[PDB]
C-alpha cells in the first residue's frame, strides 16, 4: 500500500467477518452479550418476522371496508392493535395505491424499513442504485422491475428520513372474485408493499 | 454530513439488481447473523447506542471505499465497533488484537454463555421498540399546507436532511409531533426533541424535471424556514 | 451527471495525505506511464477523443467502486478503453480477450514499432495544444458585475456544473469568450460553443458558513439565469 | 461474487495494468500508436515539464516589476511569449497572493492542472480529500499543510471547471535581500504555486 493512497484499498470482507467474531467474543466475555441473546435476535429477524404480516393486513383491507377505512385513518393504532409493532415499527403509516396515484418507498440515507410488519428489506432496497435513483427517476426504476406506468399516473415516493415508516397498500387485482381472505393474502407480494410492483391477476 | 451515504439523486450507480422475492435470501454468512445480534443486543441494553441515531452516524463515518465494498452488514459491524470504542465499552487495541486472532484463525471458537434474563431484556426491545416521540412545551412553527423553504445548511455531524432536499420549496403535509432530534442525539447530546414534519416536494422543484412525480420527506423543524 | 466524481463539498474523505514535493513521485508502475502515452497519443490523432470532454465523461462513467480504487491512471485507462470501443476504433471482445492474455501472463511482450512521423504528430498536440476558444455570432447574455442565479438542472450526461454550485447566487467576474460546450462535445454532438464566464460565489451562499472564503468557478452561459 | 452485489467488488489494480498493455498492443498492431510515440509523451511529462517553469515565472515577477505588471494584466500573452504553452496550458491565468488575499487552486471534478507551466499535479491534488474539502473548509485544509491563516485574510479558491487554468503567484518572503533571480527561483516551491503553502524565508 502506497501511504499516499490508503483510501484506494477497501477492507476485505474477511476483515468484517473477523471483526464480527471479535466483538461477539469480547462482549460475551465481559458479560454484555450471550449466545442465547444473539440467537434470539437472529431467530426473530430470519424466521419470526416477514412480509406475511403485511400481506395479512392488505388482505383484510381488501375484504373488510370498515377495517380498510380505520387502517387508512389511523394506521398506527390499528397496526398496534393487531400486534404488528416493535423495533423499527413503532410508527407505521399505510399509503394507498389508487388508479392515478402510485406509491413507492425508499430509505435514501440507509435502509429504513418496517421490520415488525414486513420483515427484512430486499437486498436491492439497501443498495445505492435503488436509493439514488428512485427519488429522481422513479418511472425508470419501476420499469426495471416491470412496472411501466402511464404518464398520467402520479408517483409519490416516500423517503424514510425519520423513524416514521411506510407500507404501500396495493390494489386488489382483477380475477379474484370469490377468493377468501386467506387466499387473497397469498397473492400479496413483498414487492407490492414497497411499491415496485402491482399485483398480477392470478 | 455530506457523505457517500447520502445518495439520493446521484447518477452512475447502475441498474437495480432485481431478484424474485422467494430467491432473495437474507443471510449468506454467519458473521452477518452475528451483526444483527450485535446491533439489537447492544441497543437493547443501551450499550454504545440508546437508539438508531448513534447507530447511523457510525455507518456514515465509514471510509467511503469501505461503505461501498463491505456489504450491508459490514456497515453494522463498523458502527458497533465505532460506538463501543467511542463510549469506552471496548478498548480499541483489545478489539484490534482479537480481530487479528480471528483473521489468522477463522476457526477459533466463540465462547458460549447462556443468560435468559438478557434474552428477556432483548425481547423487550424487539417488541416494545424505541419510539422517539416526545412531548415538548413549544408549539409547531409550521402548519399543514404551509409553503416552506428548506435551509441551505451543511451539518458536518449527523443529519437526516438529505442534500437533494436542501434549499427547496415544499409544502407541509403533516405535523407528526416532536421527535428526538438526530443531529444532536447521534452525538450523545440530549434527546432535544423538535417538531417533525412530513413535507411534499414536486419534481420540478427538486430536479427541474417537469413531470408527475413527487417526494415526501420527513424533516425536523430546524431544517426549514417560513417563506 | 451527479456522480461519484463530483465531490466538491462532500464530507468523509478524510485528511489530505501531504507529501513533500521532492518525495511525491510521478509514476510507480510502467502501466501508469503507458496510460499517459495512450491518452496523449490517441487525442493527438483524434482517436476516441478530439479533446478533453470525451476523455472526462469516460472517467465519470466508471463504477463508483472502481473510480475510488483504480488509482488515478486507472481512470485514464478506463476512459481510453471506453472511448475507443464507443467510437468503433476497438472491438470490445478483442480488447477483453487481450486483457485476459496480459492478466494471466503479465510478462507477455508488447509489440514494438517505430513511427517518427507519429512522434511529430504527437509533439504537435503537446506544444500546440487544443484551445477550445471559438468565435460565435451571438453576444454574451451576462456582464461583469452582474448578479446571476445558477440553475437547478441535473444533466444525466457530462456537465462542468458542479452540484455544490447549483441554484446559487453569484457575480460574474469575467467574460472569457465562447468555448466549446462540454455537455455537448463530451457526447460527440458538435463543438456548439457558448460563452464561458468566471463567477464568484461567497461562502455564506454556498454553505451557509458566514466567513471570509469565496469560490471562483468557470460556468457556461446555459448554466445560469439573470435575476 | 453474489450477483446481487457485483458493485461491492472493485477491479484489482492488476486489471488496469493488464488493460493498459492490451490497449497499447492492439493500437500498435493496428497502426494507431508506436513505441516511440508512447515514449515521447512519457519523456515530456515525466522529464521535460515541471514546476521549475513556473518558478522561473515567479522569480521574474519578483525581480522585474514591469514583467510582473504585464503578467498580471495579460498572463496568457506573456506566458505564451515565454514558451510556457501547450496541451492543458493553452489558457493560463496568474492569481496574485497579497497580504490579505490568499489564492488556492483545485479541480473538484477531476485533476485539471496546467502541465506546460507546472508539470504534473501533486498526488494529493487529484484525490478526493483535497478536492471535496478545499472549496468548503479551505482554512482547515490549509492547516493540514501547515498554513494557518488569520481570520482576516480572505481566501479565494479557484475551481478549474473549464479549460482555463490557474497558477498562484506567491509573495517573496523576507530574508531574500540581494539574492539573484536564479537564486530566488530555487526558493519557489510547487506547493506555493497551488496556494497550499507560503514561501519560507531562507
Ligand atoms: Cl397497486
Ligand atoms: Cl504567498
Ligand atoms: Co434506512
Ligand atoms: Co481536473
Ligand atoms: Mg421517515
Ligand atoms: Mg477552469
Amino acid at each position: 500500500i502506497d501511504p499516499r493512497f490508503p483510501h484506494h484499498h477497501p477492507r476485505p470482507q474477511s476483515f468484517w467477518e473477523a471483526r464480527a467474531k471479535a466483538l461477539e467474543s469480547l462482549l460475551i466475555e465481559k458479560g454484555h452479550l450471550s449466545s442465547d441473546a444473539s440467537e434470539r435476535v437472529i431467530k426473530h429477524y430470519e424466521h419470526e418476522l416477514g412480509p406475511m404480516n403485511g400481506a395479512k393486513v392488505v388482505a383484510k383491507a381488501w375484504t373488510d371496508p370498515a377495517f380498510k377505512q380505520r387502517l387508512l385513518e389511523d394506521s398506527e393504532t390499528v397496526l398496534r392493535e393487531l400486534g404488528y409493532y416493535g423495533l423499527q415499527g413503532e410508527h407505521i403509516r399505510v399509503v394507498e395505491n389508487t388508479d392515478t396515484v402510485h406509491n413507492v418507498v425508499v430509505c435514501t440515507l440507509c435502509s429504513c424499513y418496517p421490520w415488525p410488519l414486513l420483515g427484512l428489506p430486499p437486498s436491492w432496497y439497501k443498495e445505492p442504485a435503488y436509493r439514488a435513483r428512485v427519488v429522481k427517476e422513479p418511472r425508470q426504476v419501476l420499469k426495471e422491475f416491470g412496472l411501466d406506468l402511464p404518464d398520467s399516473v402520479e408517483i409519490r415516493v416516500w423517503d424514510s428520513s425519520s423513524e416514521i415508516r411506510f407500507m404501500v397498500l396495493p390494489q386488489r387485482p382483477e380475477g379474484t372474485e370469490g377468493m377468501t381472505e386467506e387466499e387473497l393474502a397469498k397473492l400479496v407480494t413483498r414487492d407490492s408493499m414497497i411499491g415496485v410492483a402491482k399485483i398480477e391477476p392470478p | 454530513m455530506n457523505g457517500i451515504h447520502d445518495v439520493g439523486g446521484m447518477d452512475g450507480f447502475g441498474k437495480v439488481m432485481y431478484v424474485k422475492e422467494e430467491e432473495d435470501i437474507y443471510f449468506t454468512h454467519d458473521w452477518e447473523r452475528l451483526a444483527f445480534g450485535l446491533v439489537a443486543g447492544c441497543m437493547a441494553q443501551g450499550l454504545g447506542m440508546k437508539a438508531f441515531d448513534e447507530f447511523r452516524i457510525g455507518i456514515e463515518l465509514m471510509r467511503p471505499v469501505d461503505y461501498l465494498t463491505s456489504s450491508y452488514y459490514g456497515h453494522w459491524i463498523a458502527t458497533v465497533a465505532y460506538n463501543l470504542v467511542d463510549t469506552g465499552v471496548l478498548d480499541e487495541k483489545e478489539l484490534d488484537e482479537r480481530t487479528e486472532v480471528f483473521l489468522k484463525k477463522p476457526d477459533t471458537k466463540i465462547p458460549r454463555r447462556e443468560d435468559p434474563a438478557l434474552v428477556k431484556l432483548v425481547e423487550k426491545a424487539l417488541y416494545d421498540g424505541l419510539s422517539p416521540l416526545r412531548e415538548i412545551s413549544a408549539s409547531p412553527r409550521f402548519k399543514v399546507g404551509e409553503r416552506i423553504k428548506t435551509k441551505n445548511i451543511h451539518p458536518t455531524g449527523h443529519t437526516r436532511f438529505p442534500r437533494y432536499a436542501r434549499d427547496k420549496y415544499g409544502v407541509i403535509d403533516e405535523v407528526y409531533g416532536a421527535h428526538v432530534f438526530p443531529d444532536d442525539a447521534a452525538h450523545r447530546k440530549g434527546e432535544n426533541p423538535q417538531y417533525l414534519y412530513r413535507v411534499r416536494f414536486e419534481a420540478e422543484e427538486l430536479w427541474g424535471y417537469k413531470q408527475k412525480d413527487s417526494v415526501y420527506i420527513d424533516l425536523w423543524e430546524s431544517y426549514m424556514e417560513p417563506v
